[PDB]
DNA sequence: ACCAGAACGAGT
DNA sequence: ACTCGTTCTGGT
DNA sequence: AAACACCAGAACGAGTAGTAAATT
DNA sequence: TTTACTACTCGTTCTGGTGTTTCT
């Protein structure tokens, strides 16, 4: 399990340029990339080999625009992350979790 | 997938860019539909799309439908789940019985085999013993139900004498809650992997799942062992844990998902042409 | 019981009171779960709570579900008790070649009637002569593609010197998506019939999931050929209005004119009697 | 050394809200926090102790508001950081460079 | 700071928001100063301002200025480095001349015997025997001028017998232009720990720095070794490397710039009251 | 060279033809390396060539820099020549207590009689009187603090009953930041004179950088008190704009009236030949 | 997929 | 500041 | 019920201009 | 030659709304 974030800039002026930006959200949200921030999209994988596939969809899935940037973290990092102020996100798409529970845990 | 999702309450499953959305008056949710692999709908109150069911048989999540008190019922097996599928039928239909008799001989060897681990960690030794006189002393199609037989002893070993697996109590009733999620699982690889649940190698719907399940059933005989004391709320809640638990298989430690998706497509290979090897679990 | 019940439009299905209730903007029906043999859900727009698929399996009723396309993709197995067409699956597996063979040749015989007699109606002549010249007799389970040229020679009158799939007007724009279209029927009552497509008879090729569903349609084709031909000059975005014709048009089955979904219910229906050997007539559709 | 990635959403509605945000930037370009991208901030420190003592003076200057979240990566993973589309910061402050020469190398 | 800093083209350096910016018509740069650890003004195009000067010198960077050959000339020395500089002066006026002549001479003895390594590096086995001859027959302020006998016979191992340090070629050049970085650094250190730089050990603006330099010296004499057949600009590139490359000190290997600032600050240790270990550098 | 040059204004210094060029909105002063001594860079507005520090070393100037509070930070330090003011720095370590003793007792001597001439123009007679009292003969080399008695009496006479650094009112505002404010001419002038400001003549103190320079301008606070006496009841806030006219308003020394500036520079230099036991009389400021 | 090596972090 | 243990990545 | 399309809005974010001050 | 305001200006950016459409 490791997390990954990719960071993006890209132009709205044109179009063209407007026509991509919400094709590539579309595929980012599509493929399961939780919104940390306005911009800054994160996904867990689970091992290296998705990584490698997802690191080559993105590749073909590219905007080709802007500035677009990944960073590949440990979870380790990822969890030790600090928040000066704001809270984590605390939904079960952010969690390693295997047993989840939409509802009541039986404890 | 991974994650296992089990919605308790009143809520609307839909779906949205390949995500299940979870929709409760207090919260909303979204998990993407590949990280899902079990779907387990407990409550009566879901309200679920059709839409959602379509995307999820695509996917191939285990949707697992239940009752009133929370017992499961019914599930989803997609009608058309492989490319091959129609030749995997057909070849279902020249399953000659001399493979038939040899895989299910190696698979009720792995059910006692497995028994005797579970008396060993029992601290029973002589109904570990007796398990081992029907295990070395196997039978071939059960002449004698030597695998009811040793079954018996080990439930002597595990409930009382005079307790019975059939009689009704909170442990012969989450012995059976495990043994359906757990046919519901090999119900879906079955499927998945190109067969019919319908067929059995030695009808009924699930005979074919019914006996590739069988070297998994003492991962539940062993959960309901650690906690039969208590109420049947937490042998349920421990249960659930084979989702998440680890299990050694082969060489490595494995969920038990992926323990059951390899054992049920070598058995398949075996059963298809008599050139593989029926792999053992323990 | 009795009636399948067949959701083909945005509602919402729920329970209350032994009674489903099947909301829309037409009717909010109320249908007895008691009556109900088969529910079959056929679109992607359906709601249906937990509660109702609960007490679906209690009265033991078939819960088929259809995708995108309006095909069969999954049906709502109980692990308890089941229904009373989970047995026609094991039968299916130990249908004997002897059925397939004829009802195979009845179904191929009624193709090519079909299409010679629809070009007997598409001003034809001698092709219509020569389609039914290649089935004068039909051959008895003949080997070789002798339904190759006989659908060259109905292709040929049809639709010009080639009306292969290569070719991408309308020709391939319209019956490509038509024999879609019918597929779908064909597929979702075999599957309603507790039949299983993927095995069917004559089908040696298994690059087909949907064996029996083209097997009981072949002599339901033509239709769409006919729509095609009368709105051929058209372009492919009007046939795409111009196929629908074929749910509100009603054709002549049994000798009394029904919608083109009864008819192919009644005829999957008796073909996978005639397969279980009942002895009954494989059903007749031309005209 | 290790990098440090600032990603920070404030809300910009009171002059309260922004008279925080100008002080924010100010203190992250005064403390030598490259713009890697809008409201992403990075800075290389060389050893543990100087993030410790930097998360101090954050957790000082904490403007109190929006969401600013600190990762710590280690050099290599920011050194693999991939850029689908756009050019890395070739600036001396974005490298681990000990010689430098803001001129011609002799070489 | 870590980074060093050489500045070899036309620009302006400037200050802004504790930031050094460089400003060619080509490009704009910022540098944080507490990364900075020496600027070195090569060239006499660069047009600084004094604002920058002040921000400098409070963090303690060593500023160099060369001349129109790109050899050092001057540097910045800050009159207030220290809150405690005035009573390192006036204890500095209280340096008696008994712990002055065993600083002394252990300093020496470091020097020369950091020579014996590089004779040893050199293949120079009977000019270490020489060496040693000095260093083990150690020397007490120099009656006999013992260290500057054992540096002719280690630039006689070094360079050509007829060879002198004082004549002009390359070779000796560069020997020079790193012995000015490292007297820039050692002032700096010096004035920084709050000694005064013109008082000497054992009058001149850099009499302390010039002997806490000494067993440094051979840092130098070994890179402008192993490049002495190039042109000057081959064997300043490399002195360039002292910032850059390791050197082991103590018991861990750290940079010349850490070496430089912990030596120097033990010395000063002893010299204030002998209650300190004049530390050895190998 | 003869010429110290003191640059107090937002410039640019640039060389060409062996000529500082000291451009400023005022003028692009032409002055000669060859006579230039010591240059003065005295703020952080100045913008300077590296090649005019290269000419400046050739020429073996002083090169002083000053930081935001005008204060000497550093001074261009060449390593193959040096200036003639490097020599002093050696020879203050050398000064002789007695000298120092001497100075500090004259030094002390003023600023009592600077005092209590001011009070005697402060309409205290009786304070005036008992402030020259406190020094009738100068206590040579006093062991106490009777002169923290004369700065006593002087502030309770001038301030009120209490004029210590404790009040925030603009007997603190103004005198500190005044106290502060002619700090800078003496320690510039104690750097420029090639003295060390860190060691001072009588400074027993370690706490005080500024040794000389506090000690030389001893007999100089006392303009920054009578200032603020005049200016009292208004705000710091004016005080801050009334205590520029030490500069603009020019004073009586050797006779004639001069800017403080240069009086300043002739002090510390005649104070320094005094410490360096030339015979020469120790200056004298009172009016 | 497993094992080994390297690097990073934490503790003494 | 040093050393050991844990984890991550690379290679066979 | 969901995907696809763009349009429009309200919020996030950096840079540039201009004025003021610049020895506690 | 810097820092210290607030102002405004144009670019980044996510969400909501309305229309359209659907078995090739
Ligand atoms: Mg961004
Ligand atoms: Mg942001």
């Amino acid at each position: 399990y490791m997390r990954m974030i990719l960071m993006f800039d890209m132009p709205t002026d044109t179009a063209e340029e407007r026509k991509a930006y919400r094709k590539f959200r579309k595929f980012l949200l599509s493929e399961g990339f939780i919104m940390h921030q306005f911009s800054v999209y994160s996904k867990l994988l689970l091992n290296h080999t998705a990584n490698t596939a997802m690191v080559g969809r993105l590749k073909a899935n590219n905007p080709k625009k802007g500035n677009i940037t990944i960073l590949t973290v440990t979870e380790k990092q990822f969890a030790r992350m600090i928040y000066l102020y704001g809270d984590k996100n605390t939904s079960i798409a952010n969690s390693e979790e295997r047993l989840v529970f939409l509802g009541d845990n039986y404890c | 997938g991974w994650r296992t999702v089990v919605v308790n309450i009143h809520s609307k499953l839909s779906y949205k860019n390949n995500h299940l959305i979870f929709r409760n008056s207090y919260k909303t949710e979204m998990i993407h539909l590949s990280e899902i692999d079990i779907l387990l709908l407990e409550t009566t109150d879901i309200v679920l799309t059709t839409m959602l069911v379509k995307r999820l048989v695509d996917e191939n999540i285990l949707v697992i439908f239940c009752d009133d008190k929370r017992l499961p019922t019914a599930f989803l097996t997609p009608y058309y789940a492989r490319h091959d599928s129609s030749l995997q039928i057909a070849r279902q239909i020249a399953w000659k019985e001399n493979v038939k008799c040899e895989v299910w001989t190696a698979i009720i060897a792995q059910k006692i085999l497995n028994q005797s681990y579970y008396l060993g960690e029992c601290s029973f030794f002589e109904k570990s013993q007796s398990i081992m006189e029907l295990y070395h002393g196997l039978e071939r199609f059960d002449p004698s139900n030597r695998e009811g037989h040793s079954a018996r002893i080990y439930f002597n070993t595990l409930f009382g004498n005079d307790f019975t697996r059939e009689s009704d109590n909170d442990i012969n009733a989450a012995l059976d809650y495990g043994y359906t999620l757990l046919l519901s699982m090999f119900a879906r690889e079955v499927v998945v992997c190109g067969c019919m649940t319908q067929i059995g190698l030695k009808f009924n719907q699930f005979n074919l799942a019914s006996d590739i399940m069988e070297p998994f059933r003492p991962i539940i005989d062993r959960i309901v062992y650690q906690n039969r004391h208590n109420n049947f709320v937490k042998i349920k809640k421990e249960l659930f844990s084979i989702f998440s638990e680890t299990y050694l298989y082969n060489g490595k430690e494995m969920y038990l998902s992926n323990i059951v998706s390899d054992y049920t497509k070598k058995v398949i290979k075996a059963l298809n042409q008599l050139g593989e090897e029926i792999p053992e679990f323990r």
